[PDB]
């Protein structure tokens, strides 16, 4: 199984600033076969970014994503209070499906 | 990406776009041909093409095996496709033989078709410029009719066998046999030149076409329609057949299994790009052909529809005129004919390789046992040569026209496509086919492809077939030559050689299943693991 | 595409068997692929299994391939997940997700149900 790992497991942040978090995979995955999900504290996860560029319907343009090969990341223009949640990177290139360790904003 | 184009588009882009499409458009009155052309395109061409790609990738094999895992009852589709390719390879290389003959005749200080002071030329000839200074004849057309072709007055008079055309065919088939047996393919760095030279030549020819005086009438005839003309089932059949032929419909599955087997690629977008490119080059070459036709009409003082032959020789009549109206005509003629040979040779190689692979898949125990691989290729190339030798005689043009209309064209392609789409959509199941495509490439076809397979393609096929058999008109060569009843019967036999492949295999497999008849149908309809 | 609801969570002994349910409404369940996503008590997400729209193609994770089994009911639009032997590490919260398009991911997620082994 292609194990995906996210380095900044904990991200202390200041409101209104820009935050970028990255995901790494043990093997190269297609650009169209990786997606990001947002999980609120105590709530079910929801799709956030798919195909590494396409933002979901429920997320504004404030969020963005980029990456290729074995390295991938997302960017936030300005983090608000509502942006505090846990984000996971997942691959869809081949089974078994794997999810990243997750990155949770600590502020 | 350009990699997919250079890898795939070479086998599809060929003589069908630059030669078959212009003469079919000219035969049907120009603009009236385009509306059914685009209707058939956007209704079935891209969807059925993507369906062939999926079928090839599903089993990683040609039509000889993939149908056993879908619907064993309708396994005759693979045999029908194989015999279609067998009939196509016999007559497709006659165009290359004519191109080689023209190239050999181009090695002169002056082009033979530029003037009519020569011995083969009739007294009725008159120079095009001086024709508009009676029943005069242009040197370009009568050269094609008498020197290259030596046209017999009818198919009932085969006449003598032309030795020069036979040797040109021999050279082209020797090249084909060498390339197939040596595994030669456009995998080297020369593939860039091989792909890019034909488009550059087409662009130069188009630029020449637009700058000729009177080309505006040619473009008007090309683009202005005539509704009443669409009422002729002939134009609908021509448009649908051209759509299926240019895209290798009912032929793609034997080669896409290997060529389109690359993983992690977007099959949907690749098929869309190929469909855009093929239609674009065909529609672009249409302008080049019709501009020269309009210039000829303006120079000779005759109507556009009467300037040239309404048959396979439209390209060999128009393009030599264009290269004759260029500085240093010999150089441009030579370049054009090498371009035509290069476009035809790659498609011929792909078709012959697919035929050989399918046939050795019908007999792997014997043909693949050793050195028989080269002997089978040699036998195939010899049998195809002996079959095509009928078309180089003085009356060979009529046989070539009959083969073009019936052997790999007409109701046979509609029959095979309709049966394929009907099976996949209803008997195998559209819901199962969508799931298979989801598992293969990651996303379902969507509604356009599903509805086109379910309804749009079968409705178009049966509608064209019914409109043909209710408003039937005999096939004719040029605008006046009527074919005899035995020639029509021969053409219908050529069409039926592929048409009957489905019912005969159906009945053979039905008689090969034990138990009651209903048990036999239940056993044969269920797909295999 | 509105509602997804899980049910069947409970407390069982290790090594037992339990069957989960995931009801769907507002969309064609027979034409959408369904997958199960498992959230461990350490909040780590883990994939379990995926079932196709027609149920012919089925995949499992390496940790649950030999013990779990997934099924669907297109007539009732109910997704089932049955497990034969729950190990000590099988305790988690289970989510059913819609995964029809691989290039788009899990569009919708259910409320989820907790499963406890002790
Ligand atoms: O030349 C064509 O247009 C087609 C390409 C594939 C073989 N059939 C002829
Ligand atoms: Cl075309």
């Amino acid at each position: 199984e292609n194990v995906l790992t996210q380095s900044p497991a904990i991200m202390s942040t200041s409101p209104g600033e820009k935050v970028t978090m990255t995901c790494r995979a043990s093997s190269s995955v297609g650009s169209s076969y990786l997606h990001w999900y947002q999980q609120k504290s105590g709530a079910s996860p929801k799709l956030w970014i798919y195909s590494t560029s396409n933002l979901a319907s429920g997320v504004p343009a404030r969020f963005s994503g980029s990456g290729s090969g074995t390295s991938y990341s997302l960017t936030i223009s300005s983090v608000e209070a509502e942006d505090a949640a846990t984000y996971y990177c997942q691959q869809f290139s081949g089974y078994p499906l794997t999810f990243g360790s997750g990155t949770k904003l600590e502020m | 990406k350009i990699d997919f184009v250079l890898s795939v588009a070479g086998g599809f882009v060929g003589l069908g776009n630059v030669w078959r499409f212009p003469y079919l458009c000219y035969k049907n009155g120009g603009g009236a041909f385009l509306i059914p052309y685009f209707i058939f395109l956007f209704g079935s061409g891209l969807p059925v093409f993507f369906l062939e790609i999926i079928i090839g990738q599903y089993t990683s094999e040609g039509g000889i095996t993939c149908w056993e895992k879908i619907c064993p009852l309708f396994s005759g589709i693979g045999y029908a496709s194989v015999v279609i390719v067998s009939l196509l390879n016999v007559y497709y290389i006659v165009i290359l033989a004519w191109a080689t003959y023209y190239l050999f005749q181009s090695f002169q200080k002056e082009l033979p078709w530029a003037h009519c002071n020569h011995s083969w030329n009739t007294p009725h000839c008159m120079e095009d410029t001086m024709r508009k200074n009676t029943n005069f004849t242009s040197p370009v057309i009568e050269f094609w009719e008498r020197n290259v072709l030596s046209l017999s007055p009818g198919i009932d008079h085969p006449g003598s066998l032309k030795w020069d055309l036979a040797l040109c065919l021999l050279l082209v088939w020797l090249v084909c046999f060498f390339c197939i047996w040596k595994g030669v393919r456009s995998t080297g760095k020369v593939v860039y030149f091989t792909a890019t030279f034909p488009f550059a030549m087409l662009l130069v020819l188009l630029v020449r076409g637009l700058t000729l005086p009177g080309a505006g009438a040619g473009i008007k005839f090309y683009l202005y329609p005539d509704i009443t003309r669409l009422e002729d089932p002939q134009v609908w059949i021509d448009a649908g057949t051209q759509i299926f032929f240019s895209y290798a419909i009912c032929l793609g599955a034997m080669t896409s299994l290997g060529s389109y087997n690359k993983y992690h690629n977007n099959v949907y977008r690749d098929c869309m790009l190929l469909g855009c490119l093929n239609s674009g080059t065909s529609f672009v070459s249409g302008f080049a052909i019709f501009s020269i036709l309009g210039f000829m009409a303006q120079e000779q003082g005759v109507d556009i529809a009467d300037v040239a032959e309404s048959g396979p020789g439209l390209a060999f009549i128009a393009y030599p005129k264009a290269v004759t109206m260029m500085p240093l005509p010999t150089f441009w003629s030579i370049l054009f004919f090498i371009m035509l040979l290069l476009l035809g040779l790659d498609s011929q190689f792909v078709e012959v390789e697919g035929q050989i692979t399918s046939l050795v898949d019908l007999y792997p125990s014997f043909l693949r046992k050793g050195y028989r691989r080269e002997i089978f290729i040699a036998f195939v190339c010899s049998i195809s040569y002996l079959l095509g030798l009928t078309m180089v005689t003085e009356g060979g043009m009529y046989v070539f026209q009959l083969f073009d209309y019936y052997a790999a064209s007409g109701v046979c392609l509609l029959w095979v496509a309709f049966f394929e789409c009907f099976v996949i959509a209803w008997i195998y199941g559209g819901n199962r086919f969508s799931e298979d495509i989801r598992d293969m490439i990651g996303f379902p076809p969507g509604p356009w492809m599903k509805y086109s397979w379910a309804v749009i393609t079968p409705v178009l096929c049966v509608g064209c077939f019914i409109f043909s058999l209710v408003k039937y008109v005999p096939l004719t060569y040029n605008k006046t030559y009527v074919y005899p009843n035995w020639a029509i019967g021969l053409g219908w036999s050529l069409a039926l050689s592929s048409m009957l492949c489905v019912p005969l295999v159906i009945v053979i497999r039905l008689c090969q299943t034990e138990g009651p008849f209903l048990v036999r149908v239940k056993y044969l309809l269920t797909p295999r693991e | 595409e509105v509602q997804l609801v899980e049910s069947g969570g409970g407390l069982v002994k290790p090594g037992g068997s339990l069957k989960l349910s995931c009801a769907a409404s507002g969309f064609t369940f027979s034409s959408y692929a369904m997958s199960w996503v498992r959230q461990s008590p350490e909040k780590r997400l883990e994939w379990v299994a995926e079932i196709s729209s027609g149920g012919r193609y089925i995949y499992y994770s390496d940790t649950v391939t030999g013990r779990f089994t997934i099924s669907r009911d297109n007539a009732r639009n109910i997704l089932h997940l049955e497990m034969s032997s729950l190990r000590s590490e099988d305790t988690a919260m289970y989510y059913c997700a819609r995964g029809e398009v691989r290039q788009r991911g899990f569009d919708y997620w259910g409320q989820g149900t907790t499963l406890t082994v002790s």
